[PDB]
RNA sequence: GAAGAACCUUACCAGGUCUUGACAUCCUUUGACCACUCUAGAGAUAGAGCUUUCCCUUCGGGGACAAAGUGACAGGUGGUGCAUGGUUGUCGUCAGCUCGUGUCGUGAGAUGUUGGGUUAAGUCCCGCAACGAGCGCAACCCUUAUUGUUAGUUGCCAUCAUUUAGUUGGGCACUCUAGCGAGACUGCCGGUGACAAACCGGAGGAAGGUGGGGAUGACGUCAAAUCAUCAUGCCCCUUAUGACCUGGGCUACACACGUGCUACAAUGGGAAGUACAACGAGUCGCUAGACCGCGAGGUCAUGCAAAUCUCUUAAAGCUUCUCUCAGUUCGGAUUGCAGGCUGCAACUCGCCUGCAUGAAGCCGGAAUCGCUAGUAAUCGCGGAUCAGCACGCCGCGGUGAA
């Protein structure tokens, strides 16, 4: 059988591809586009690099990540369609990276220094 | 009221513990025997002068040891001071204590003499300067690379203290691949405390 | 508290229960903050000690829910 | 008046809500690790002495 | 700031209007990043001007960029310490913001009792050239060479 | 296969050196050895003030790294059985024997 | 500071007391010490009895201290941070501060350290009567952003079967953990710029011009603060200021001010379902399943020394009606009742649930401050001191402006 894998790390949150040819779904916790996740399921958002390869596609996905919200782990979906067109078309890779598609967010949760309230929020001085 | 202890940045990446230990169902226990230790060899400390003092733990025995100055002040002649301090620890340890002395090969490696020798002479009436002078120029004359001192009290039998003590060579404070040394004693003849902040440096 | 066992002092309790069916006194000095009352304690006239300076009260049948040390406070407050 | 309190704990308590701790070579009531059986301020001093084991300078 | 200059970061269109400056209308009224109230209640007023005086809500979007649109903006700038300023050409950068910092602090203002029709008579406000948004760029006209008085030693 | 044995300390170097010494005395005799897994070393966390009357925002704090092993043996020999019950150097590192 | 005031903790008052005293040295009886219950007591305590039982011996004494009485007293949160040591704030992450040989000025002193452009920076280049050498700065230290190899359990689901579950057939396949490495160092190229630093743009690259963040604060500046961490000279006492008990209180309210939390509303609610982690804690400590409750919870009993198992499947969204604009399905102030749990006990002086009045608040005036991005603004989880006691603290994660 044929199946893809492609891993993918934002916010705290591996996400493995198993990426196999249909017509362009998701089974997310093997559950479909809307059984997860709510109406911020965008167009440019998710299907962004179908529109630079396999335009418009596409083929369905199977997925099991954890971490971030409902926006938070959508963006390792970048990350899962950038290493399945690493796997299958070497051509459009660099179309693929002149519109970037492959630089990781290297942003965790901030170091929250004592001494103050947060990571930066610094207390209300209260002079007088 | 502004400087970092330089001991406590290098422990923990180049340098090591007096603690071979897993401390697991006891640790209080031997936490404040290891203070028992320290307060009970305090008084053997006059003449003697060890520097470093390391703990090991055998199955059912206690293997610590000492790094003195003077070889024969506690060995003794056939082992007889030797064996009549394990007896003395042995009641404040309670287990099978089992020792070893060892020499300190060219001796004057120690930071803990040169602050006891100059708290000796602090305490034997020697005015401030030419005292810590002679001590940086016998360091040298063993060869050291820089030896800084801030000593405060009430200095020189007189009032209110100072900052001061000076220095030879380069020294590496702020770096990290160092290897630099420090101590504090408590020093007074008759007013009040005369404490010592000194420095070494031997290079890597 | 009182309804999973009365919380009643015991021996100030046996300085009590020697005058059950006894004459109402006077006096009792004693300490009398920490046991509340249940309704067998009727018609007596306990010394309670603030803490300084003792100021007795006497003994009704109402008093079933609280202590001896509700009634002289600890304020002096004027 | 310092003194009554050190020989004060080494006593059995008179009951059971009375068993505070403090530390051994000082007397600090507030702040003492009973992990530790030491107080705030020894702790760090004693690790800067070299003689804890295990403790180390945190920075991530 | 003190240095030199600084980046702007230009915001990306909506997969759904494909329209780059709605995303700007959006980014201005959401409070705490909640897209699911406040968002899809701009996408409710707009769909309410579809249904009445209207068509396609990216041509009403043009419509209100321009009936909103600051032609002219001011900005203090003193030298010896009394009240400097002068009409300043304005970038259409800030000229977006100016605009539509009026729709949404006017959308702030006007509070009507529900929590889309104050959005919805905002927005048809300041697409047909009504409401004071468009009375604050009729005002914006007017101080536009009011300070002239002192804006002409420049 | 009915031989395990766990090895705790404080750092990693003398753990896995002291692991790859008994792996190499239990598979001399026999065979077959498992990993020697590294666990995922559990870290404290304390938060001790600077000064003593005053000034508490002047934080200085300390944590504690605790690596851990364990190690598996299959198709087990009396002589690595021997060995294990008769050698826990080295002694300054503390380890949890099952089998 | 006080990282947990119901007693203790505790300094401060009322009552009940003592004086080699609980503490520190020793003699002495030489006892084995304490063990065990009764009477009254607020107890500090006043009064009794049982065995308590030499715990080494070349039979000597010392190895045991309740004890007894004594001496030199012990002792003191009583002053002295403006006699002290030490420790911590402070400019402030601020880049400044020095020395040797040569040379100038009669001499104190000067030249290095000045003039141009360069950097977050006394970092670097070119002109320098100065030629050379330092502490600082950068830098190695940790974390973390990418990957290779190695290691597969208590974790992982590649080859497929069973499934309520990934049970065990299956190995570490992806992942993950931690070990050694490679890695972002102006590393290469084009132009600007004296060919000098440097700058502007590329290529590769996950990370481009020190990737984000931490550890690390020079000389000194300020009689800053600490004798309430401890040491500590000087003046004071030691039948009391030292020590022991019961009740209190540091939580009271005629007012002013700093800080934290909640709404003041139609962006808020109710009914329904549906979601998504990380850091940890854990064997007298966290609770599987079931029962019974409006409920706090209780009951039978299992696991759990941890990659197994308990807190522990997080919240705002998503889709319907709603109060449809009011002191109001906004909100919950104080009060009567049912209780629940910790403790020796919750009027003083712990917390929580539910039932019942439904307070005020109907967007804040000068003057303020936090902050240049996964950050402000906002929503949840755990931990400390701790039998109980978080709008505080310390972290962790979720959404995410101008
Ligand atoms: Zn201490």
């Amino acid at each position: 059988q044929v199946q893809y894998s492609g891993t993918g790390r934002r916010k705290n949150a591996v996400a493995r591809v198993r990426l196999v040819p249909g017509t362009g779904k998701i089974t997310v916790n093997k559950k479909d586009v809307e059984e997860y996740i709510p109406h911020a399921d965008l167009r440019e958002v998710i299907n962004q690099p179908f529109g630079v390869t396999e335009t418009k596609g596409a083929y369905d996905v199977i997925v099991n990540v954890n971490g971030g919200g409902y926006a938070g782990q959508s963006g390792a979906i970048r990350h899962g369609i950038a290493r399945a067109l690493l796997q299958v078309d070497p051509d459009f890779r660099s179309a693929l990276k002149r519109a970037g598609l492959l630089t990781r967010d290297a942003r965790m949760v901030e170091r929250k220094k004592p001494g103050l309230k947060k990571a930066r929020k610094a207390s209300q001085f209260s002079k007088r | 009221g502004q400087k970092v202890h330089p001991i406590g940045m290098r422990v923990g990446i180049i340098r090591d513990w007096d603690a071979k230990w897993y401390a697991e169902k006891e640790y209080a226990e031997f936490l404040h025997e290891d203070l028992r230790i320290r307060k009970f060899i305090a008084t053997k400390l006059a003449d003697a002068a060890v520097s470093t003092i390391e703990i090991e733990r055998a199955a059912n025995r206690v293997n610590i040891s000492i790094h003195t100055a003077k070889p024969g002040m506690v060995i003794g002649k056939g082992g007889s001071e030797v064996e009549n301090l394990r007896k003395e620890l042995n009641k404040l340890t309670g287990k099978r204590v089992h020792i070893n002395i060892v020499e300190i090969k060219k001796p004057d490696l120690d930071a803990k003499l040169v602050g006891e020798g100059i708290a000796r002479q602090l305490e034997n009436r020697v005015a401030f300067r030419r005292a810590q002078k002679q001590a940086i120029q016998r360091a040298m004359r063993a060869g050291a690379k820089g030896i800084k001192t801030q000593v405060s009290g009430r200095l020189n039998g007189a009032d209110i203290a100072r900052s001061e003590g000076y220095s030879e060579g380069t020294v590496p404070l702020h770096t990290l691949r160092a290897d630099i040394d420090y101590a504090w004693e408590e020093a007074d003849t008759t007013y009040g405390k005369l404490g010592v902040k000194v420095w070494i440096y031997r290079g890597e | 508290s009182l309804k999973k066992g009365p919380f009643v002092d015991d021996h100030l309790m046996k300085k009590v229960e020697a005058q059950q069916g006894a004459e109402k006194k006077k006096v009792i000095k004693t300490w009398s903050r920490r046991s509340t009352i249940f309704p067998s304690f009727v018609g007596f006239t306990i010394a309670v000690y603030d803490g300084r300076k003792h100021v007795p009260v006497y003994i009704q049948e109402d008093m079933v829910g609280h202590k001896l040390g509700e009634f002289a406070p600890t304020r002096t407050y004027r | 008046a310092k003194k009554s309190m050190i020989a004060k704990n080494k006593r059995p308590a008179k009951h059971s809500t009375q068993a505070y701790t403090r530390c051994e070579r000082c007397g600090r009531p507030h702040s003492v690790y009973r992990k530790f059986h030491l107080c705030r301020i020894c702790f760090r001093e004693l690790a800067y002495k070299g003689q804890i084991p295990g403790v180390k300078k945190a920075s991530w | 700031p003190r240095k030199g200059p600084v980046a702007k970061r230009d915001v990306l269109p909506d997969p759904i209007y494909n329209s780059k400056l709605v995303t700007r209308l959006i980014n201005r009224v959401m409070v705490d990043g909640k897209r699911g109230i406040a968002a899809n209640i701009i996408y409710n007023s707009f769909d309410i001007i579809k249904e009445s005086t209207g068509n396609d809500p990216l041509e009403v979007f043009e419509q209100a960029m321009k009936n909103v649109m600051p032609v002219l903006e001011v900005k203090a700038r003193r030298v010896g310490g009394s009240n400097y300023q002068v009409p300043v050409e304005v970038r259409p950068e800030r000229r977006t913001t100016l605009g539509l910092r009026w729709v949404v602090n006017y959308a702030r203002l006007r509070g009507e009792h529900t929590m889309e029709e104050r959005l919805a008579k905002e927005i048809m406000d300041a697409a047909n050239n009504t409401g004071a948004s468009v009375k604050k760029r009729e005002d914006t006209h007017k101080m536009a060479d009011a300070n002239r008085a002192f804006a002409h030693y420049r | 296969q009915k031989i395990r044995i766990r090895l705790k300390a404080y750092e990693h170097r003398i753990l896995d050196q002291s692991a790859d010494k008994i792996v190499e005395t239990a598979k001399r005799t026999g065979a077959d050895v498992s990993g020697p897994i590294p666990l995922p070393t559990e870290r404290s966390l304390y938060t001790v003030i600077r000064a003593t009357h005053k000034y508490k925002d002047s934080r200085e704090q300390f944590e504690m790294r605790t690596h851990k092993r364990l190690i598996d043996i299959v198709n087990p020999t009396p002589k690595t059985v021997d060995a294990l019950m008769k050698l826990d150097l080295p002694s300054g590192v503390n380890i949890e024997i099952k089998l």
